[PDB]
RNA sequence: CACGUCCCUCUCCAAACGAGAGAACAUGCAUGGGCUGGCAUGAGCGCGUGGGGCCCCGAGGCGCUGAACCUUGAGGCCUCAUGCUGGGACU
RNA sequence: GGUAUCGUGAGGGUAGUACGAGGUACUCCCAUGCCGUGCCUCUGGUUUCUGGAGUUUGUCGAACGGCAAGUGCUCCGACGCUAUCGCACGGUGGUUAGCCAGUCCCAAGACCAGAUGCCCA
RNA sequence: GUGGAAAUGCGGCCAGGUGACCAAUCAAUCCUCCCACGGUGAGCUUUCUUUUCACCAUAAUCCACUUGGGCCUUUCGAGUUGUUCGGAACGGGGGCUCAAGAUUGAAAAAUGCAGUUGUGAGUUCUAUUAAAGCAAAAACCUGGGG
RNA sequence: AACGUGUCGCGAUGGAUGACUUGGCUUCCUAUUUCGUUGAAGAACGCAGCAAAGUGCGAUAAGUGGUAUCAAUUGCAGAUUACCGAAUCUUUGAACGCAAACGGCGCAUGGGAGAAAUCCCCGUGCAUGCCAUAUUUCUCAGUGUCG
RNA sequence: CGGCUCUUCCUAACCUAGCGGCUAAGGGUUGGAUUGUUCACCCACUGACAGGGAACGUGAGCUGGGUUUAGACCGUCGUGAGACAG
RNA sequence: GGGUAAACGGCAAGGUAGCCAAAUGCCUCGUCUUCCAAUUAGAGACGCGCAUGAAUGGAUUAAUGAGAUUCCCUCUGUCCCGAGUUACUAUCUAGCGAAACGACAGUCAAGGGAACGGACUUGAAGGGCUAAGCGGGGAAAGAAGACCCUGUUGAGUUUGACUCCAGUCUG
RNA sequence: ACUGCAGACCGUACUCAUCACCGCAUCAGGUCCCCAAGCAUACAAUGCUCUGGUACAUAGAGAAAGGUACACUCAGGGAAGUCGGCAAAAUAGAUGCGUAAGUUCGCAAGAAGCAUUGGCUCUGAGGGCAACAACUCAGAACUGCUUACGGCGGGGAAUCCAACUGUAUAAU
RNA sequence: UGGUUGGCGUAGCAAAGAUCUAACGGAACGUUGGAUACUGGAGCGGGGAAGGAUUUCGUGCCAACGGCACUCGUACACGAGUUGUUCGGAUACUGAGCACAACGUUACACCGUUUUUAGGAAAAGGGGCAACAGAGAACCUGGGAUUAUAUUCCAAAAAGAAAUUGCAUG
RNA sequence: ACUCGGGUGGAGGCCUGUAGCGAUGCUGACGUGCAAAUCGCUCGCAUGAUUUGGGUAUCGGAGCGAAAGACUCAUCGAACCACCU
């Protein structure tokens, strides 16, 4: 069993990589292998770390998939990390609450 | 002059042309087979056959694996190899010290031995003070009963 | 190894043909023709060459509409009404 | 390979079909001069690149 | 056409090829045998590291076994034994 | 006139050399070196008798037998070829060491009426 | 719109993300290979050979649902083969979630094949030098706000 | 003898020569003689009953139409020649809607087929610059000038 | 240029031969260290280690060490590019 | 007029530290020592250095080097001194089939001569045709000598050659 | 959710190489990418093998000299050869020992240098998961050697130069 | 410039190990069987890019060509052959880059910037291009489907199973 | 005071050596060749200043050069084409 290219494209990219596959037919046969992409991550200024409720969905995919699929029913959801909206809540908060003293 | 055949017997053998067998003795009724569906014909009616793929034994090595499992063919004059190359360092320490973190993480488990000593252990494994599992089965023995005396 | 040796080097195209003449001139990477120096207007000529002028003027093709204009020219544009 | 613009297909296309033996018919006319076609053309030999 | 030479064919003291030497139904060729040599104890069956449950597995060893094989072929010997046996060119 | 055989030998080539020891200061010895001409009994070298054996990896299901490794590799190895690495041999006469002749080598375009055998439709 | 104490589950503009970027290694599957077993076919068969060889296949798509990481919560050790880590929350119990993966099944045995699983190995894919720090963008996504 | 040499006779190879010449060269002349955004020249691709090239032509494709002319064309088959007004004139090309190793893609307009509209084909327009004009006098911009 | 290789010829003869310096070209005239060499000088042998010619014998025989073009380095010369039979 | 040499350079100053017959030393194979039976070599010293020497860098350097060089051990056909075997060639055949070169040819000795003849003079040979070698000669072929010189010929480079032209700066 | 219709353009053969490209050629040269088995082995080295492919490289006969070789062997000597150890030979894997000067303390170093190594029948060691899996190392007897594949460094002492790796006159 | 020549049937056609056999074919090298080797997975393997562009395939042919031969050929002749909503490309990314426009410069645009002293929106920074290895990218297998194409062909039980885009439909 | 064991780890324009990139030697083959620069063995680099495809940019009184006057389509101390000629 050796195996060959099967779409056009024959180059050992990180874009083109393939699987090898026994059929039911018993060929070995490559199969493209999904590119696939890591998914929604909140900013990279704020540490870039993957979110939790959300899932690695690619961009081919992702307008079919369903909205909470690429996101929590949370604030700033399929944004930020549920400490970095705790981060601002308080941080408006807070902020706020100097200034209103800040008048006295 | 069936070349054609050949070709195309070889395909719908699935195979190659090495092994397509194509009757010497019936080269006629063969020769007229000019669709592969002709050939299908020829081929369940016998005038093609494909022989089976040439033998390429193991006998003669499973024989020797018998005989390597043995400690045959072992010595300083049947190795090409670097004592490193013919069996990796970095792969009996991580054997060794795989095998000695899960032990230490076994006892610690079911608590044979304190998450204080683990600490004493796992650490000593990581600077192979302990040459075996045995060699820390038995310290974790004595490094033990040593506090059964207290 | 600058003789049949590198002739295996060389593998692309300098020229492709062009749009315009037709030639296998059009430099690829510059976009444009050696021998009409198209994508420009004016078609590439000079007068050191005229054996290369003679070679593409006109009456070198079909003439197509100058045969048409020309024997309008000569019936003096005869026309039905 | 498989790479072709139609442009350059519809001209190999074209060399193609004009890569014919000139028909026998056209040696018995009157007059006629042409015997063999001068403008064969073969992929070994003379190179269309294109 | 005579005598004969030559070719084809066979042999080799000859030999790049020609030439040479020979043969020419001849132990000539062929196998076989015997011999002279070579190697070095064949295949095959029938003491032993230990091992496995009296036998089996066991490298090696022993015995038959100076055996087995090879020995004229770019061309050892023996007639020892059997086997197989002219055409063309030229004058 | 063929064919064949034995010879002739004009002409041409041409070679032996050195050292030492003995013996008695010539003769006479005896070895060797070189040269030369061979030869292969012996001794060495050479092996594609891939002869016989051993042996390594691959391989033939295995033993046997092989096979592949461009002769797999190691040992022995006849025939043969060959070595001053073996061995044999290297001669005279006449003239003025030379030189010539001979021995030695090619020898009739040296055209041999030398001989000879056979047949000469 | 909505469940959940939480991690989070289900149902114009603006900012962020995906795109998006590393040798290796480790791990999982993939694959190939080997072995064991079992079947099936073939082959060897002077002798020997419970034997040698081959084959024993499982597509995308979908549906129900172990390893690595992030996190929630609750009440010196932790950790790797390895240069770590911990009150800025370690460990333990329960939970969440991502990424692979497994199995259940649909496909799908009406196919393949020809007259079986499992087990081992390899492959596969998912720090260092640095005065070197190792593309962009559409598309798309999610949000904040309306 | 042989080879080789040489003469001659034939023959082959060769293609001179001579004759030929619908070609060239040179000179001279004539005129209602001078392309193109009304798409030129060039390039491409095509079109014949058998047609590769050349020529002719352009999906109306070795031609349509007008005219004269006549009985052919002619390899075979099958039932023209000459000129010029009407047209036809594919993809391109200054090339111009945007591109272009893409027979790609538009926007607008009308058509078509079609179809359970979306798709699909088609025509026309759509480059830039500049001049004119807004003839029922377009819409505007300027802390230009004023009112 | 040299060597190597091979042959050959000469003699104002080194050895050998015959004489008593003369005749004598017959046959022979070594192996090495240094250096491209020739040459020289050395070591050893030797009976001796003679001198020469052959297009300073011999490159479609070789070798290519010398000479040796372009590269480069040094010294000297040159303002420099560059020169040097260094 | 001043400053500048890690500007060009020198050794105005007179070669310092160093290092050498060195890839730099003519003389020269220097001299001494060491290496060998023997050494124009090498190493090590020496330094009247033709003509060493300091970022035209000096010296010294471990590691590195298909760099130069000397020697050593091992090793061997390098050699003494060649022999044998192989396989592909060559050789012979079937098929196929060039090229270079080509005035004409083509045995020598002497001679003379454009001063080293295959043609001439005088001698000496030589029947013809072949096959395989061979490499002496054919001053064999190769290319209008890359050397050298010439030309009121080139080009490249240089420059404080002549003539200039940009650039620069100044007015 | 569903269903209905529709889903247009061009590429698509073959090649990718000791005959399909470039090299005047079916030219021993050159030319990017992917898949890539078994055994020995450390191995993508090397050798060999199943599959897939080949059997295309003009052939024949025989085995002069001289050659070419990705062919060997050579007694005794051992570099005397030569300009020069050129070329050849030689070293060689692994393990255990041992390893000098000099040094920038990294090295030099695989320095150098000895040594053991086959076969066979055994032993020992080294793990997993619960309440069977490797395959290396080690050792031991017995036994064998013709020292018997492939592959695999020759070493040392010094001087010159350049510090190093690198680059670089394609074709002296 | 053409032709011809001697050399010459010569030099050679010696790199990569290799063929043998029978049967058949044929007018006389191929085909098949067997044998034998070779390649030896960084292959005289199976697919692609560039390049080539019909070499593909079948039948025939072997005049010429395949440096020997051919019955065979990548040669010759004739007839065939390449099938896509999903592969690749474009539609539709950006990149090193390029350059239209404008503007400027130039005796001259065939130059330069690449935004334009510049009113670039037609319903804050003009337009475009530039990657068949980058980004993007909805499809899979089975086939008894070819002489030659298949992730392209298959037919109502679509062998079938999907995903996907547009519109529309309940 | 921070040293001596042992492991770990995998650094380096590190080493041996494939592939690949070269190309030292034989001054080997060939040298009217397979080749208008090749073949053989040997050899050098082979984790890096590496090699390599595509694309793109820079050229003729110019380009580009780890610099050889090297390379710039078999052409380079000034490419090639045409022209003056
Ligand atoms: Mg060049
Ligand atoms: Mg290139
Ligand atoms: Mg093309
Ligand atoms: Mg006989
Ligand atoms: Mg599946
Ligand atoms: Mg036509
Ligand atoms: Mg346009
Ligand atoms: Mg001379
Ligand atoms: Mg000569
Ligand atoms: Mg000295
Ligand atoms: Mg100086
Ligand atoms: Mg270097
Ligand atoms: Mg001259
Ligand atoms: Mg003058
Ligand atoms: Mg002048
Ligand atoms: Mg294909
Ligand atoms: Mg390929
Ligand atoms: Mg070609
Ligand atoms: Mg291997
Ligand atoms: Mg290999
Ligand atoms: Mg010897
Ligand atoms: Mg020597
Ligand atoms: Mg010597
Ligand atoms: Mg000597
Ligand atoms: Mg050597
Ligand atoms: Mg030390
Ligand atoms: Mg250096
Ligand atoms: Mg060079
Ligand atoms: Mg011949
Ligand atoms: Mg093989
Ligand atoms: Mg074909
Ligand atoms: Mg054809
Ligand atoms: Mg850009
Ligand atoms: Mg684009
Ligand atoms: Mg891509
Ligand atoms: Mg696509
Ligand atoms: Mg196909
Ligand atoms: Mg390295
Ligand atoms: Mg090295
Ligand atoms: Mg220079
Ligand atoms: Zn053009």
């Amino acid at each position: 069993p050796r195996v060959q290219y099967r779409r056009r494209m024959h180059y050992a990219t990180r874009g083109n990589r393939m699987k090898l596959v026994r059929t039911p037919g018993n060929r070995l046969v490559m199969q493209k292998r999904v590119k696939r992409s890591q998914g929604p991550h909140t900013p990279w200024v704020l540490g870039h770390k993957r979110l939790a409720g959300t899932k690695a969905l690619r961009h081919t995919e992702a307008r079919l998939a369903s909205r909470h699929e690429k996101s929590t029913s949370r604030p700033y959801g399929g944004v930020l990390s549920h400490e970095q909206v705790r981060d601002r809540i308080v941080r408006a908060f807070l902020i706020e609450e100097q200034r209103i003293v800040k008048r006295a | 002059s069936l070349k054609l055949q050949a070709r195309l017997a070889a395909d719908i053998l699935r195979c190659g042309r090495h092994r397509v067998w194509l009757d010497p003795n019936e080269a006629s009724e063969i020769s007229n087979a000019n669709s592969r569906k002709s050939v299908r014909k020829l081929i369940k009616d016998g005038l093609i056959i494909r022989k089976p793929v040439k033998v390429h034994s193991r006998s003669r090595w499973r024989h020797m694996k018998e005989a390597k499992s043995m400690g045959r063919h072992e010595g300083a004059g049947r190795r090409e190899g670097t004592r490193e190359a013919r069996m990796p360092s970095k792969e009996l320490w991580m054997r060794r010290l795989r095998i000695l973190r899960r032990l230490l993480r076994k006892y610690r488990e079911e608590k044979k031995i304190d998450r204080h000593i683990y600490r004493e252990l796992y650490v000593k494994a990581k600077g192979n003070v302990f040459r075996n599992k045995r060699n820390l089965m038995e310290h974790i023995h004595k490094v033990k009963n040593e506090k059964k005396k207290e | 190894t600058k003789g049949t040796t590198s002739m295996g080097q060389r593998h692309g195209r300098t020229h492709i043909l062009c749009r315009r003449c037709g030639r296998n001139a059009y430099h690829v990477q510059w976009e444009r023709c050696a021998a009409c120096a198209y994508p420009r207007a004016s078609r590439r000529r000079y007068n050191w060459s005229v054996k290369a002028i003679k070679r593409r003027r006109t009456g070198t093709g079909r003439m197509r509409y100058l045969k048409e204009v020309n024997r309008r020219i000569k019936n003096h544009f005869k026309t039905s009404l | 390979g498989r790479f072709k613009p139609l442009a350059i297909k519809k001209k190999y296309a074209k060399k193609l079909k004009q890569n014919r033996p000139v028909p026998y018919w056209i040696r018995l006319r009157t007059g006629n001069r042409i015997k063999w076609n001068e403008k064969r053309r073969h992929w070994r030999r003379t190179k269309l690149h294109y």
